[PDB]
This record gives structure tokens, C-alpha cells and sequence, in this order.
């Protein structure tokens, strides 16, 4: 499977990072997506770097559990629903 | 929550024509609107999602348009298979439906066929008596039935039931029932159901003498 | 080829708690969401909530808080809606519909279900009373024959002619509740030189009372 463990930074720009937990993923053509608790659009796409996906946008509502999914093209690969206020790095 | 005012509530056009239904949201729903067809009995069926993007299997004669708060939907070359209701739906923050639009096919005027039926023997032996008046195949839908027992217009003890516009022939149907008691039924003689319709100046009169 | 099956109608007295089902077939169950819609007899459509089969996440309307509780059984590929503390204001048709393919929260649906016509009433279940409607002592080209069904509860009632062998000309009218007893009528038109030699039978089935009546239409002596 393609599980992952995200962590967010926000003490007052709203940042959210997600790193794959599986050891050797191809990590090509697949992209992360964040839905729910957004302003203008219902879903927004991450940005890849090395093997970590990064989304930095102050348009977060910070309410409820937001849905982080992985898509390969237009089909979803896996999904999870996490509260962004609990995933905070030290 | 987001008020989706639909207009009109009911319309009618000719065979092969074009109809238009508008829907105005109470706020900017960002082009997140869909239109649903709803035939009697069966469940709804999606026609157009996201303002104007159609579904696989939906003919090209169903179009849509709109912006921000005002959207429109149109049906071209009306076929008799489109007699149903049509609902809106926003999906920007909630899921609010419109008031609906009853579509009706404008066919030629058809005179109502009237049929009268006295109560049965199995019913009269149980303290009841119901006379039945069927009015089948008639357009327009405006119909009025009146029960007359020996000339006296009876107002109490009437149960009416109409039908929707069936896709075939594009007509309507109606059934009136004069429920009584064995006593009050076996004390009179004539039982008429007079129908007032557009296709006739004089009311279509049908009765039966008990003798 | 997407099928969404629900029971046609269920009768449960007020104050209890039921669980309406929605069985899906023709697609991967953990890939699409499910929505529920309540419709009153004269009113329109009212969205109740949405469920995600991936992890039982709910986005429900606040109007139905504590009343509706969307659950899901993934092994049977089925979605349930539990309605607790039933009252007369809950007697409505409940449709279940498959949501379009999306990860967003608020999104529309495409394929629907047939809907469960729930009737909430403390009245007793009553079998129907069926009566024929022959012309009597009344000679043209077509002849109309009727079938009346009075004194039954609850809904629904399936009325056919010749056990389904007659359809062109059948008019099953919607029932009318009076004194908590429904009344239905059916009509069928048949050529003149056909009805006497070829019999016409009205079949009336009521599942809640487990009853089925068949009445043959005969003129007179
Ligand atoms: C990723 O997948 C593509 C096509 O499926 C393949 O060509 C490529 O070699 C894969 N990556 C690695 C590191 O093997």
C-alpha cells in the first residue's frame, strides 16, 4: 500500500507536508491532493520535491478533518482524513 | 441553505419545441450546479452537471448555461419521453434543490371518455355502496366532475383521483368515487356524473337508472 | 449498468428506530460516495447527508442531527441510514444515490435509487377489499372495466390485469387516504367482441398484509 504521515506548520504561512512511509515508491506521475477546509476551490494539488509533497497556502479553513488523497492521473489511489491542528511538528 | 429559486413552477410547450428553466442562487455557487430529471414513480436521473457538461447517454438536445448566481437549462426538439419534473442542485457548500418544473406536452384537444359503474353485489352486502365515474384520455387537464342523485348535486362523499401525463398519447385520466351506504343508495334511482370540459359546450352527462 | 436497490416501502410505528438499506452493484464500493435525499409527498428534494465508504466519514445536514446516522458495511457493499425517534413528520420517500467520482466534500450525484416510501403511523395493518366494476345493463366498439380497492392500510398495493398480461389501457390511480384507509381504482379498456369471450381479471396484491385478491369481471345474467 501507499500510506503516508503528514505534518503541518502554523503558529499564526500555513504549510502542510507529506512524506511517503513506503520505502521504495516510484513517486512518479502520482500527486497528492488536499480537499475540504479550503476557501475558493474544493480541492488543491500539492507540489513535489525529492520525495516529499508540500502545500503552502493561507487559504486553509483549519476546521474539521481534511481529506488528503493520492491521484495517478484522474483516478484516486488512496485517501485519509486528518485534522490539521493535530499534525504539528515540534 | 443557499436558496435556489427555480422558475417557472410549471410550463408546457408543443411537440418538437424548446423549453427553458432558470435557477437563481442566493449567493455565488461558482458554477457548481446540476439539473435532474424526475419521472413519476422512478428515481431521478442526472442530465447536466457543472452548468453545461452533459452525461454519457444524454442526448445533445439538453443544453445548459449560466454564471455565478443565474443559470439556465433548455430542452430542444421536445419528444414525448420528456414528460417529467426538473430540479436544480447547488454543491458549493450544501445541496439545495429547486422548486421543480412540471413539463407538459401540448397535444390536440381530446374529448374525455366517460364510464359509469354501479356498486358490486359483494359491496352492497357489507353496508356500502360506491358509484365510480372514470374519465379517460382528455386534454387539457382542466376537468370538473359533479355527482347528481335525482337532480340533487351531492357534495359530501366524493373521492377524486387524477393521473399524470403519460408519455404515450400525452393525455390524462381521472376517477371519481361517490361512496354511500346501502340504505341511502337503495332509496334513490338516478346517479349521474356530469363532466365539464373544454371540448364540449354542454356537459358530458352519463348516468344509469337503478329501476 | 449501476444498480442501487432499496426496499420499496416500510411501515414502522413512531417512537422506534429503523435502518434503511441501499445495496450497490456494478462498481467498486470504496471508490464512490453515497448521498441520501428525503422527499415529502408534495414537497421537493432535501439532502440529508453523505457518507464516505473508505473510512465512514460523514458530512450531514444539520437539520437531521440525531435523527439520521449514515453507516456503511463494506463487505456486503451496502450503505445504511438509521432513523431514530420516528414521528409523523418523518413519513417521506428516502432515495439513495451514488456520488460522482471526486475527493471533494460537497458534490452532486448521477445515478439514483428507487426510494423507500416510509409511512409512519400507529394504525393497524388492514388487508384490501376488492370489488369489480362491470358496465351493468348498459353496445359500441370498446368497453371499459374497473376495479375498486377500498379499506386497506398501509401502502403500497400492486394492481395488475391478467397477472400482467394486460398493460395497454391500464390506469392505476394514486390512492387517497380517508379515515386512515386508502382507496385505489384501476381501469382497462378492451374491444367489444373481446371481453365476453376473453375474460379480464383484476389482481390486487398487498405485501404488508400478505394478501392477493383476484376478481373476474362478469356483466349480468
Ligand atoms: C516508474 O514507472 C514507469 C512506468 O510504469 C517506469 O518506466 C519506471 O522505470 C518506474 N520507476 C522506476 C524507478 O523503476
Amino acid at each position: 500500500d501507499y500510506s503516508f504521515s503528514c505534518y503541518s506548520q502554523l503558529e499564526v504561512q500555513h504549510s502542510l507536508t507529506c512524506a511517503f512511509e513506503d520505502p521504495d515508491v516510484n513517486t512518479t506521475n502520482l500527486e497528492f491532493e488536499i480537499c475540504g477546509a479550503l476557501v475558493e476551490v474544493k480541492c488543491l494539488n500539492f507540489r513535489k520535491l525529492q520525495e516529499i509533497y508540500f502545500i503552502e497556502t493561507k487559504k486553509f479553513l483549519l476546521i474539521g478533518k481534511s481529506n488528503i488523497c493520492v491521484k495517478v492521473g484522474e483516478k484516486s489511489l488512496t485517501c485519509k482524513k486528518i485534522d490539521l491542528t493535530t499534525i504539528v511538528k515540534p | 441553505d443557499i436558496q435556489m429559486t427555480q422558475s417557472p413552477s410549471s410550463l408546457s410547450a408543443s411537440l418538437g419545441g424548446k423549453v427553458t428553466i432558470t435557477c437563481k442562487a442566493s449567493q455565488d455557487i461558482k458554477k457548481y450546479i446540476a439539473w435532474y430529471q424526475h419521472k413519476p414513480g422512478k428515481g431521478p436521473r442526472l442530465l447536466i452537471h457543472y452548468t453545461s457538461t452533459l452525461q454519457p447517454g444524454i442526448p445533445s438536445r439538453f443544453s445548459g448555461s449560466g454564471s455565478g448566481r443565474d443559470y439556465s437549462f433548455s430542452i430542444s426538439n421536445l419528444e414525448p419521453v420528456d414528460i417529467a419534473t426538473y430540479y436544480c442542485l447547488q454543491y458549493d457548500n450544501l445541496l439545495t434543490f429547486g422548486a421543480g418544473t412540471k413539463l407538459e406536452l401540448k397535444r390536440a384537444d381530446a374529448a374525455p371518455t366517460v364510464s359509469i359503474f354501479p356498486p358490486s353485489s359483494e359491496q352492497l352486502t357489507s353496508g356500502g355502496a360506491s358509484v365510480v365515474c372514470f374519465l379517460n384520455n382528455f386534454y387539457p387537464r382542466d376537468i370538473n366532475v359533479k355527482w347528481k342523485i335525482d337532480g340533487s348535486e351531492r357534495q359530501n362523499g366524493v373521492l377524486n383521483s387524477w393521473t399524470d401525463q403519460d408519455s404515450k398519447d400525452s393525455t390524462y385520466n381521472m376517477s371519481s368515487t361517490l361512496t354511500l351506504t346501502k340504505d341511502e343508495y337503495e332509496r334513490h334511482n338516478s346517479y349521474t356524473c356530469e363532466a365539464t370540459h373544454k371540448t364540449s359546450t354542454s356537459p358530458i352527462v352519463k348516468s344509469f337508472n337503478r329501476n | 449498468q449501476v444498480q442501487l436497490q432499496q426496499p420499496g416501502a416500510e411501515l414502522v410505528m413512531p417512537g422506534a428506530s429503523v435502518k434503511l438499506s441501499c445495496k450497490a452493484s456494478g462498481y467498486t464500493f470504496t471508490s464512490y460516495w453515497m448521498h441520501w435525499v428525503k422527499q415529502r409527498p408534495g414537497e421537493g428534494l432535501e439532502w440529508i447527508g453523505e457518507i464516505d465508504p473508505s473510512d465512514s466519514y460523514t458530512n450531514d445536514n444539520q437539520k437531521f442531527k440525531g435523527k439520521a446516522t449514515l453507516t456503511v458495511d463494506k463487505s456486503s457493499s451496502t450503505a445504511y441510514m438509521q432513523l431514530s425517534s420516528l414521528t409523523s413528520e418523518d413519513s417521506a420517500v428516502y432515495y439513495c444515490a451514488r456520488r460522482l467520482y471526486s475527493n471533494s466534500y460537497y458534490y452532486a450525484m448521477d445515478y439514483w435509487g428507487q426510494g423507500t416510501s416510509v409511512t409512519v403511523s400507529s394504525a393497524k395493518t388492514t388487508p384490501p377489499s376488492v370489488y369489480p366494476l362491470a358496465p351493468g345493463s348498459a353496445t359500441n366498439s370498446m368497453v371499459t372495466l374497473g376495479c375498486l380497492v377500498k379499506g386497506y392500510f398501509p401502502e403500497p398495493v400492486t394492481v395488475t390485469w391478467n397477472s400482467g398480461s394486460l398493460s395497454s389501457g391500464v390506469h392505476t390511480f394514486p390512492a387517497v387516504l380517508q379515515s386512515d384507509l386508502y382507496t385505489l381504482s384501476s381501469s382497462v379498456t378492451v374491444p367489444s367482441s373481446t371481453w365476453p369471450s376473453q375474460t379480464v381479471t383484476c389482481n390486487v396484491a398487498h405485501p404488508a398484509s400478505s394478501t392477493k385478491v383476484d376478481k373476474k369481471i362478469v356483466p349480468r345474467d
